[PDB]
């Protein structure tokens, strides 16, 4: 709500992907989407930036990363 | 059954009749005796129907494996696999097989493997039951390096006589023309070849 | 800790220590080169003369396989002499069944499986030998080198043994000057030049040079030994330049 | 000590030794990408020849199993040849005992089961290759199945493997996110190759000469790898776009 | 080579004992309790299950009582998995003897045969011993009713009343004060339930957590009928004998 | 070349309990949730799809499988270990019971042949236990429907409804209270989904929840008419459209 | 015995007689002669009746398993290639003659397989003692391209003619129609030529006609309850 976003971008797309996240990882994602918006030179955070920034600073793969055959 | 292969200027031509008897009764008047054991090496089968079909599936399996590892087989090579299944088991199997191939490095070749189990490189072969009745007719008329029109006419006159005198042969004459072109089947109906 | 003791175990990294160790056992052997010429191959091996009792020209470390595949190796001499021996079965057997002399890319494959199998159980030691083997069949010349790991590749020159640094650096200059593909008759004299240069880090115990070649156009694609005059000329050629 | 050398469970509940095999895979620095066409499949992989001395032709990662099935391998090359030779034998044997050509799925499922027996016996060591089979099966159309040392395998709309596989995954996903279909659509097989190389230049950042790539294409009833001349034609088509 | 990873499950200890057979005895002391009582005119086999949740359908379930032919039933205490393997080798050897002599197998043969199978694994092979202990209740005309227990050593001996499983010691001392030789099949039932009622971990004793089967000669013409009770006969016999 | 492992790698730890069957029962508790409910006219079994990636297809993977036309199975634990055990389940069912008695094995019967396969993965030398637990639902002619669980030990049990996997502790508590004796196969389907919705945090599309009934026989899937003696397969895996119906019925 | 297989456009129809004999004595007036290998692959057997029964069941299991393992419907040529190999391994002891008909994703097929492992294709086939009497009828009216009602008539005529003119055949004609993309139709007892005409009299004896020496009862139930 503090930041300037396109009304096209939507938070509902994000919430489902990760099943674990904390209030400090979220802080970093918004910085990254808003830092990346400066390279493209966009006033708003477009939904392309929001998605890219989501996939970085998450990970949480160490246990099924390449060992997915335990299900 | 009466088979033959005649090498010619471009490659080699195989021809056979389509009769399969069990005594006086004719079981099948339309049966393919020219089998593909690879895409450039065909063979013709005579002798006991079963014995040679067992060899033809096993040779088809040995040459597929040969291709996936070592590269395209030669006609020479394919002839030697038949040699090893015929000679080793010659007390059980009765197998008179002509193997006719087209390389792009040696043109058409014919190897014949009679009931014993030896290879023989010949420039034209005849085998089967009705072969006996044309040994003399072919030896007069075979020149080497004939043109594809002339060679098809030379194979038809041959088996025409093989059909007329033998009781085990008859029906359609199928043909496989096996060249640089690829694989071209001909067929010749009973009305057509009984005038010539 | 306990991951080095045994074969066919992996460390947390992803390595077979026994196989890494075997390359150190290859590293002690004598220098051995292989030059792919235009028309065939030239094998050449430094054979150390240990003492005045060893009989001259009588301990060939070049073993032939069939009539057209030279094998020269460095490492554990008995262990190489077993890997070739198994290789004389694989060739004689192919030749029985398909009645054609076994092609070289296929022979490389048979040996490969056999060495690769000996890195799969606790029960067998990995081979301690690097092989250089090649020859001429109806598709041209090939040259191969077989690591004790079980990998092999094509090559245009190969080396193994203590002199593998200086050799592989010298085979680069030989493919520079002669990008067309040097002549087989000439490459006898060039292989000699690569053994005498790689024998300056080992100039303590003199040696005796062995060369063998297999060329389509010189010997009819049959593997022979160079002997007599052409060999006595090779010694002269390399020796005059490095003076 | 002797729970982490052989394949028995650890006290925690994990097959350590199997897990160690996957780290053995990314020890060659090959990256690969594989996409389903509309009637064909295309798989490109980098081909790094280290020394000047190696003959560039023999180094290869694309293995012809049958006319129907191609196979691209990620990992150490001794185990490559060991899994490719066993694949060829099963491909032939199938044809012999059932009388048609082995489908892609059935070759994939036979490898996963040999892979399983290797993590259950004690004296066997699991092979450290990841195998990807491309084909144009006749029943199901274009297919890709990727098998691994554990013995797990699954179908794929597209896939990548290697050290920098993560970068290549993001692109392959971004494309199926926008178009909302399972497979790249373009009838011709020539233009699926052009698309393929574009996504590798992005994902790795590397510009590719004609020698750095090795391209394989499965169409109907033949699988080939493209000659060094043909890979140069493709790269002129990227430059002219 | 293989020697490094080798447990050696067949060596002696420094004192002339077999560790690995001792330990098999230990894992049998966690499993459920099983009791057998020998009356003059029958045998009671009564076993307490290790499972008890209500989702589980204990009504058709049999994991304690098995018939080996039509005169010899066994009860199990140990790994239920392991026990099914020895029971098919017994079922087969019981039948071979009927094939070759047209006469039902003596109890002594069928017990002595299973014991030596178990003995077999601690003698050679390097396999881990079996983790099972059987109570055999069987009937033969030579001695009448007979009862036998075997353990993972392979040593078997007959008994008048015995118990394997949890608190083997405690169950044997309760029986020892009460048992008498003039018992009938009615009297024995009442002593079997009561003894399980005093040892069960849970104070309540329910009909659903008990398995129960007898062998009585009250089948006509001098014969023996083995019945493994239905869950509705057990329920009525728990109210009759006054345990609840 | 040789195999020289003939000695058990499963020994008795000095306080009973075979060390290797304890561990394997932990890898069965890491697996994905899976559950089954028995009614008076069918059985339902349901499980959640797990996806390596969004690139990986998931329809190609079978996580519910057929053993015979009347007995289906679903697992929790390791994927590779279940694949080889379903193929050894069909051979031993055909070779020691189909050829010899004609009909397909009863469900009691078939569970015992599969339990001997597990058991002999510790008694024998050189091997370790299968890292899976099976649920086996089926139907025989003389005992109706039944549901079984075969654990990596070998022990089996009849259940009325059970669950296994990581959400096994939560799931069986809910089923304890919800199950009844009168139940339809239609009602049970509603319980099976409702529970498995709590246990899957990921996407709950009807693409990615695989449910299959051992209900009643399908005259249509038989493939041939004109034999009133033969009956269709009782097993039937539901398509994705049909499962999306029962979701909007929540 | 008489067995015909007649391919037409959209499927194949395979029909047989029903009399099974034990030398000159008819063993069973009506009997099953069409065996099912899988839901789409039917075959019929002449020769020794124990050999065809046992071989179809053995190739049944091996193709049912193969079906579940690959997850494809079975192709006809699988059934042909497993028979060929298994009949050869015995060197022609097993006297099984089969017409293996079936449909699948490739199309319809119709094969014949003899006791030595020899195999053929055809568009009409025949087997058994009265096989020659069926071949005359096929040759007379078979033309390329037939409709389902037409082909079914041609198939039952041929068996119709094998019943009158050969002694080994009698009683009912069973037909079995397999169309591409449809459920196989087994049409049991499709033509009944002649039923057993009545007896002149009945022969119920009055009770007490047999002479009985003793009587007893044999308890078959398990040993009676406690």
């Amino acid at each position: 709500s503090k930041m300037s976003l396109a009304p096209e971008a939507d938070l509902d797309s994000l919430i489902i992907r990760n099943d674990s996240l904390s209030g400090a990882v979220i802080a970093a994602i918004m910085q990254e989407a808003g830092l990346r918006a400066v390279r493209k030179n966009r006033y708003v955070i477009l939904q392309s930036d929001l998605e890219e920034a989501y996939a970085t600073q998450v990970k949480t793969d160490n246990t099924v990363d390449k060992f997915d055959f335990y299900k | 059954t009466s088979i033959m292969a005649v090498t010619f200027k471009d490659g080699v031509i195989l021809g056979a009749d389509s009769r399969t008897t069990t005594g006086a009764y004719i079981a099948n008047r339309v049966t393919d005796k020219l089998t593909r054991v690879h895409d450039k090496i065909w063979c013709c089968r005579s002798g006991s129907a079963a014995d040679t079909q067992a060899i033809a599936d096993i040779v088809q399996y040995h040459l597929e494996l040969y291709t996936s590892q070592y590269g395209t087989p030669s006609t020479e090579t394919a002839a030697s696999v038949f040699k090893e299944l015929c000679y080793e088991n010659k007390d059980n199997l009765t197998a008179g097989i002509i193997v006719a191939g087209y390389d792009d490095k040696n043109k058409g070749e014919v190897y014949t493997i009679p009931l014993g189990g030896s290879v023989h490189k010949l420039p034209y072969a005849i085998a089967g039951s009705g072969s006996t009745f044309i040994y003399g007719y072919c030896d007069k008329n075979f020149r080497e390096n004939m043109s594809k029109e002339e060679t098809v006419d030379f194979i038809k006159h041959s088996l025409s006589q093989a059909i007329k005198w033998d009781g085990s042969s008859g029906g359609v004459i199928r043909m496989v023309v096996l060249t640089a072109a690829g694989v071209e089947r001909l067929i010749f109906y009973p009305d057509e070849y009984e005038q010539l | 800790t306990g991951y080095d003791l045994s074969n066919s175990v992996f460390s947390p990294d992803g390595r077979n220590f026994q196989v890494e160790y075997a390359v150190k056992a290859v590293e002690n052997g004598t220098t051995s080169i292989g030059i792919k010429c235009n028309d065939g191959v030239v094998f050449a091996v430094e054979k150390l003369i240990t003492s005045k009792l060893l009989v001259p020209q009588k301990n060939v470390k070049i073993q032939v396989v069939d009539r057209h595949i030279g094998c020269v190796y460095s490492g554990l001499i008995p262990d190489g002499r077993h890997l070739v021996n198994r290789g004389r079965e694989e060739a004689a057997s192919f030749k029985k069944l398909y009645k054609t002399p076994i092609p070289i890319p296929a022979f490389a494959d048979r040996l490969g499986q056999y060495v690769q199998a000996h890195t799969l159980y606790n029960s067998v030691r990995p081979f301690g030998v690097s092989t250089i083997f090649g020859g001429v069949d109806k598709n041209g010349a090939h040259l191969y080198m077989l690591e004790p790991s079980g990998s092999y590749w094509g090559y245009k020159g190969a080396a193994t043994g203590k002199g593998r640094q200086s050799a592989k650096a010298e085979l680069e200059k030989l493919v520079d000057h002669h990008p067309e593909g040097l002549s087989a008759r000439e490459a006898v004299k060039q292989a000699a030049k690569i053994i005498y240069l790689a024998h300056e880090d080992n100039k303590e115990k003199d040696f005796e040079l062995e060369i063998s070649w297999c060329s389509l156009s010189e010997t009819n694609g049959l593997h022979k030994f160079v002997k007599g005059d052409l060999l006595q000329e090779a010694i002269d050629f390399a020796q005059k330049e490095i003076n | 000590g002797y729970d982490r050398h052989i394949t028995i469970f650890s006290p925690e509940g994990r097959l350590y030794q199997v897990e160690y095999a996957f780290k053995a895979t990314n020890q060659t620095n090959i990256n690969s990408l594989a996409v389903r066409g509309k009637d064909c499949t295309v798989v490109i992989s980098q081909k790094k020849v280290p020394d000047k001395l190696l003959d560039p032709t023999t180094v290869s990662y694309i293995f012809c199993i049958s006319r129907t099935i191609g196979m691209v391998v990620n990992g150490p090359i001794p185990d490559a040849r060991n899994a490719a030779l066993r694949a060829k034998a099963e491909a032939a044997e199938f044809r012999y005992k059932y009388g048609y050509d082995m489908p892609c799925d059935v070759l994939a499922k036979r490898m996963a089961n040999l892979s399983q027996i290797y993590t259950q016996r004690a004296y066997m060591r699991p092979l450290g290759v990841i195998l990807t089979f491309v084909s144009v099966d006749e029943e199901l159309g274009p297919s890709i199945y990727k098998t691994d040392p554990a013995g797990y395998y699954v179908g794929y709309k597209a896939t990548a493997t290697g050290p920098k596989q993560q970068e290549i995954t993001t692109n392959l996903e971004n494309h199926f996110k926008k178009s909302k279909i399972d497979h790249i659509n373009e009838e011709s097989w020539e233009k699926v190759v052009e698309f393929a190389i574009t996504h590798m230049i992005d994902a790795l950042g590397t510009e590719f000469s004609k020698n750095d790539l090795e391209v394989g294409v499965a169409t109907k009833d033949k699988f080939f790898t493209l000659s060094a001349e043909n890979i140069e034609e493709r790269l002129v088509a990227i430059a002219e776009q | 080579g293989s020697r490094r990873y080798d447990s050696r499950t067949t060596i002696f200890s420094p004192e002339g004992r077999l560790y690995q057979v001792e330990y098999a005895l230990e894992s049998i002391s966690h499993a459920g309790t099983a009791i057998g009582i020998m009356a003059s005119d029958g045998i009671v086999l009564a076993a307490e299950r290790k499972v008890t949740s209500t989702l589980l359908e204990q009504d058709t379930s049999t994991e304690k009582l098995y018939k080996l032919n039509d005169k010899i039933a066994v009860a199990v205490a140990g790994l239920t998995a392991d026990a099914e393997i020895l029971i098919n080798t017994a079922r087969i050897h019981a039948q071979n003897y009927l094939k070759t002599y047209n006469e039902d197998i003596p109890v002594e043969i069928l017990v002595r045969r299973l014991s030596d199978i178990k003995q077999g694994y601690t003698q050679h092979g390097g396999l881990r011993p079996f983790g099972v202990s059987f109570i055999y209740a069987g009937y033969d005309d030579r001695y009448g009713y007979q009862l036998y227990t075997s353990n993972p050593s392979g040593n078997y001996t007959g008994w008048k009343a015995i118990s394997v499983g949890a608190n083997t010691s405690a169950a044997q001392t309760l029986l020892q004060m009460d048992y008498k030789d003039d018992m009938k099949v009615d009297d024995a039932i009442e002593l079997a339930l009561k003894t399980l009622s005093k040892t069960t971990d849970s104070s309540a004793l329910t009909y659903d957590r008990l398995e129960f089967a007898t062998i009585r000669k009250g089948a006509n013409d001098g014969e023996v009928y083995q019945k493994i009770f239905k869950p509705q006969e057990i329920k009525d016999i728990l109210v009759k004998t006054g345990i609840t | 070349m040789t195999d020289r492992y003939s000695f058990s790698l499963t020994t008795f730890s000095p306080s009973g309990k075979l060390g290797q069957i304890d561990y394997a029962l932990t890898a069965v508790k890491q697996g994905v949730t899976s559950l089954g409910i028995k009614a008076t006219n069918g059985v339902v079994i349901a499980t959640e799809k797990k996806s390596s990636s969004p690139l990986a297809m998931s329809e190609t993977l079978s996580k519910v499988s057929l053993l015979t036309p009347d007995i289906g199975a679903v697992y929790s634990g390791m994927g590779p270990d279940y694949r080889v055990l379903v193929d050894k389940s069909r051979k031993v069912a055909h070779t020691s019971y189909k050829r010899i008695y004609g009909e397909y094995p009863p469900t009691k019967l078939l569970v015992s042949e599969v339990a001997k396969i597990m058991q002999e993965a510790t008694q024998s030398g050189g091997v370790r236990p299968f890292g899976v637990s099976l649920l086996i639902a089926g139907h025989d002619e003389f005992n109706g429907f039944s549901l079984y669980q075969v654990d990596p030990s070998g022990s089996y049990f009849p259940w009325k409804a059970t669950a296994i996997g990581k959400g096994s502790v939560a799931a069986k508590t809910f089923l304890e209270k919800r199950w009844n004796d009168e139940l339809e196969l239609e009602d049970a389907i509603h319980i099976a989904l409702l529970t498995l919705k709590e246990s899957v945090e990921g996407e709950f599309n009807g693409d990615t929840i695989e449910l299959a009934i051992i209900g009643d026989e399908n005259p249509d899937l038989l493939g041939y008419t004109g034999i009133p003696t033969d009956k269709g397969p009782r097993f039937r895996k539901l398509t994705s459209q049909e499962i999306n119906d029962r979701l909007e019925a929540l | 015995t008489t067995i015909v297989g007649v391919k037409f456009n959209n499927g194949v129809v395979i029909a047989a007689d029903t009399r099974s004999t034990q030398g000159p004595i008819v063993a069973d007036k009506n009997c099953a002669k069409l065996h099912r290998i899988s839901p789409k692959i039917w075959c019929a057997g002449a020769g020794t009746a124990a050999d065809t029964e046992a071989v179809t069941q053995l190739i049944g299991s091996n193709i049912e398993l193969h079906s579940l393992y690959t997850s494809r419907e079975p192709r006809v040529v699988s059934a042909l290639q497993m028979l060929k190999q298994h009949l050869f391994k015995y060197q022609g002891h097993i006297g099984a003659y089969l017409i293996v008909a079936g449909v699948d994703p490739t199309g319809s097929h119709l094969f014949s397989i003899h006791a030595h492992g020899s195999t053929d294709v055809g568009y009409y086939l025949s087997l058994g003692s009265g096989s020659l009497a069926a071949m005359a009828v096929l040759e007379s009216h078979w033309k390329q391209d037939l409709t389902k009602e037409e082909a079914i008539k041609l198939a039952s005529d041929a068996i119709q003619a094998g019943i009158w003119n050969d002694l080994g055949s009698g009683s009912n004609v069973d037909v079995c129609v397999m169309e591409i993309g449809k459920d196989a139709e087994y049409l049991r007892n499709y033509l009944t030529p002649n039923v057993r005409e009545e007896k002149q009299k009945s022969y119920k004896f009055p009770r007490g006609t047999t002479a009985v020496l003793k009587e007893s009862i044999v308890n078959i139930c398990d040993i009676q309850e406690e």
